[PDB]
């Protein structure tokens, strides 16, 4: 006989709930990743010095002067973050992320320019040669739909 | 259809970017919900404008 | 009869990232130049060198000891970074930049203060004399709006 | 409340881009001629269930 | 009925604004002081040199052998550099600054360790005697607050 107003409204804001629920779950996961970004950069400083002082890559972390221990360099959502030969990786919490990105990583690495060094950032890469990685193909690596305008370089950006 | 209409990315959509044929298949969902709508209002409309004995229609 | 909280917070959050939409918009390009800047700069040490070295400016990136080649200085919304007699331009790319700032450009120039120089930053400018530089008036100068108060400097600064 | 989701920028609405508070007290004519709608429908169900003596209330 | 999520994001930013004013604002203030400590340095060359070469700290600029005008030793925010019997005050300028460190200035010193000198740099002081500065007690001090880690001393330093 009347009341629906209240009916529809109270079941227009649970479906806006649902319209918004990915919404809020990617710029959220984008969010965690922008920081295992941040985590994974400020080592760059690092790296760079070690490299240009003896013109080899960093080994790992206390060979770049860094924690000497990987998750010592953890988050909120980021589980660690690891120097391998120059190559930094930074990997995903399980707890407190996404759902699809969690235990995910990403690395920056960089490249001789002859006198200093360009770095790169994207999904996992492995250090092949002084002056060539590639990709740490494996399963775990961070979803193109998370990462940055400014984290999509591929293996072979120069 | 008008409230379907309000932008992208509602309940149950896709993308615009989909091949058409697929984009209009999944919402087949609701092309189906509206068709059903018509026949129930075309019902209401059309309708709405053993002791033998015992079931003869009586004045 | 009912279901408008969905409709209206749907459309105030498409409403908002057109607001949004600008604002990210000159934020962006605004970023986008700061580096044109940062790759200008730092290659100010070797002009400022060759000059108190010899007196006279750097011709072109090789006299400046510099990548002999102008497109080996750029950056991602760096097309490159010229040297023209003392003068360090810097080009912004044509892909990954904001849309009016596109294969625009700024330059560095300097004066001798008699003992070391002083740096400006602006937009384009061409050598006319050791001592004098004149707007490079083509169009194609980074708009006032995307730079930095640092970079506001005009011909005849001083 | 149908015809009038029927999209944007229909008779008297704003675009959406508005702020909300505005953009709702604008249509504030409509929401209003809704309501009086109502109050004349409850009206009707409520009640319902110069010659001077041509005016008294005969049997 | 409906579009809040418009009006609060649109609100959000404009009190994100607000709370990143103050920060931009000292972390601003704090770079322009780091500055007129840079042009007040290097002029401790001159001054050193006439000093240990005469064992008398320079009276004036022209004495140190600098430019014989303190507004020839003026930056963006600095105003000048005037050298005061050895020491070395910036003044902040009045355009292009804080607002609460124009016109405001501080000072670097020297004393004899004997065969050589050891700088300090802090807020303005004066010269008494050969080996003795004071506060130069009178209002146009740059804060505490602006002023690094590394420009804290006080007047009797050793």
């Amino acid at each position: 006989f009347t009341l629906i107003e209240l009916m529809i409204v109270i079941a227009i804001v649970g479906i806006l709930a649902a319209v918004a629920l990915p919404a809020y779950q990617d710029y959220t996961a984008r969010a965690q990743v922008s920081e295992a970004i941040l985590l994974a950069e400020g080592q760059k400083s690092a790296v760079t010095e070690y490299y240009l002082n003896h013109g080899k890559w960093p080994e790992n972390n206390t060979s770049a002067g860094v924690a000497s221990s990987p998750t010592d360099i953890k988050g909120k959502y980021v589980k660690e973050v690891e120097v391998k030969n120059g190559v930094v990786t930074a990997t995903m919490l399980s707890s407190g992320v996404n759902n699809e990105i969690k235990g995910k990583k990403l690395s920056l690495w960089a490249r001789r320019e002859n006198g200093s060094v360009k770095w790169f950032c994207g999904q996992p890469v492995t250090r092949t040669d002084d002056d060539t990685v590639a990709d740490a193909k494996d399963g775990k690596e961070i979803d193109t739909k998370h990462l940055p305008s400014t984290c999509r370089d591929n293996f072979d950006a120069k | 259809k008008m409230f379907a209409d309000f932008g992208s990315e509602l309940p149950g959509p896709t993308q615009m970017i989909v091949n058409f044929s697929h984009m209009a298949q999944e919402y087949f969902f609701h092309v189906a919900g509206s068709i059903v709508a018509v026949v129930m209002s075309f019902t209401w409309s059309y309708r709405q404008p053993l002791f033998m004995p015992v079931f003869g229609p009586v004045l």
